[PDB]
């Protein structure tokens, strides 16, 4: 497999500095090109910069928009790209992508990572609760239950959310996280047979990596 | 300064229908001397991260099905889906890298399809919450068409607008549908004055509102 596995994301403030870094694997490093791009939440991509192959002697180029702020460098003993960023706002909130750029005739991005959220804020980290949702009194005889969990009170973005370990992955609802009052609020759905649940257990995962928290709730009658 | 511009915005097309989008660039993307057109287009469908479908205006990324055709030349550039398919739900961004890199703002394409009334879900504070003094009530709305849907609470038969949270999904890539989620946060004390809880949802697919309602002293 070509992978590419950003890290380095949460929560920064205004005016501090932040390194991301974007390990690699499964193709030959210094034979490409190498990109970052970002993403604010619901908004258009945007192009950051390059640094080039060996060919072109891993020389840099950077978008308008972050050109004497940000900093590209690579690490080819390790096949590892890196985006220092100084002097962050606002504006800078956003998911950073590393993509797998140009090798000297192919003109793609073939290869994206998952990507990394930065925020930048001057609101402290704050963990979730972790709620249950199991019905109150209901016929269950649909021959499909829903059951939920909430997670409320955080910050910064993200959490992750799985059920039974990602055992449960048809008939997930997990819905976008809502900010009031500066914390973040979200919930997931599940729909299993009224034959598996409660007599089959089940359980929503919860992690916010900005606080370490990982949570497994089971959802009992 | 190449700015790239895209068209439409937003549209909603039926599954098996024909889609195009457009892409303009201020400035030719051809270059005289590949005498290629350095235009590329990607695919982010909810939650994703974007995937290289066309590049050099033209040519199919590979694993690309037959029904994503890219055309065009110098400035202006047309991405076509034809027999439009339920996961084609997307946002769509053209790229050049005639000079570094520039994406375009990206075209939001919705899947049309039939009416569906929601499954609607309620859910009563947990006890680990009640514990800590706040109470949230939580009701799904699951796998309706179209997105707009209202939703109502009452507490003994009186609405109450103050403290509800709702998020509705992306789209489904599958069935085309969304949900949606509403949560009314009271008090402990607030929620222990109540009897009746319920979760209104009115939808275009019925007259009557779906109910969902539990008792607290049947709790
Ligand atoms: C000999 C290196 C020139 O190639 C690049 C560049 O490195 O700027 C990268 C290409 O992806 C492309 O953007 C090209 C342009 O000159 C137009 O093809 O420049």
């Amino acid at each position: 497999e070509v992978k590419l596995v950003e890290s380095g994301g949460g929560l920064v403030q205004s005016g501090g500095s932040l390194r991301l870094s974007c390990a690699t694997s499964g193709f030959t490093f210094t034979d490409y090109y190498m990109s970052w791009v970002r993403q604010p939440p619901g908004k258009a991509l945007e192009w950051l910069g390059f640094i080039r192959n060996k060919a072109n002697g891993y020389t840099t180029e950077y978008s308008p928009s972050v050109k004497g702020r940000f900093t590209i460098s690579r690490d080819n003993s390790q096949s590892i790209l890196y985006l220092q960023m100084n002097t962050l706002r606002a504006e800078d909130s956003a998911t950073y992508y590393c993509a797998r750029d140009h090798d000297g005739y192919y003109e793609r991005f073939s290869y994206w990572g998952q990507g990394t959220l930065v925020t930048v804020s001057a609101a402290k980290t704050t963990p979730p609760s972790v709620y249950p949702l199991a019905p109150g009194s209901a016929a269950q005889t649909n021959s499909m239950v829903t059951l939920g969990c909430l997670v409320k009170g955080y910050f910064p973005e993200p959490v992750t959310v799985t059920w039974n370990s990602g055992s449960l992955s048809s008939g997930v609802h997990t819905f976008p996280a809502v900010l009031q009052s500066d914390l973040y609020t979200l919930s997931s759905s599940v729909t299993v047979p009224s034959s598996t649940w409660p007599s089959e257990t089940v359980t929503c995962n919860v992690a916010h990596p900005a606080s370490s928290t990982k949570v497994d709730k089971k959802i009992v009658p | 300064d190449i700015v790239m511009s895209q068209s439409p915005s937003s549209l909603a097309v039926s599954a098996g229908e024909k889609v195009t989008m457009s892409c303009k660039s201020s400035q030719s993307l051809l270059n005289s001397r590949t005498r290629k057109n350095y235009l590329a287009w990607y695919q982010q469908k909810p939650g994703q991260s974007p995937k290289l479908l066309i590049y050099w205006a033209s040519t199919r990324e590979s694993g690309v099905p037959d029904r994503f055709t890219g055309s065009g030349s110098g400035t202006d550039f047309t991405l076509t889906i034809t027999s439009v398919q339920a996961e084609d739900l997307a946002v769509y961004y053209c790229k050049q890298s005639y000079n570094l890199r520039t994406f375009g703002g990206g075209t939001k394409l919705e899947i049309k399809r039939a009416d569906a009334a929601p499954t609607v879900s309620i859910f009563p504070p947990s006890s680990e919450q009640l514990t800590s003094g706040g109470a949230s009530v939580v009701c799904f709305l699951n796998n309706f068409y179209p997105k707009d849907i209202n939703v109502k609470w009452k507490i003994d038969g009186s609405e109450r607008q103050n403290g509800v949270l709702n998020s509705w999904t992306d789209q489904d890539s599958k069935d085309s549908t969304y949900s949606m989620s509403s949560t009314l946060t009271l008090t402990k004390d607030e929620y222990e004055r109540h009897n009746s809880y319920t979760c209104e949802a009115t939808h275009k697919t019925s007259t009557s509102p779906i109910v969902k309602s539990f008792n607290r002293n049947e709790c």
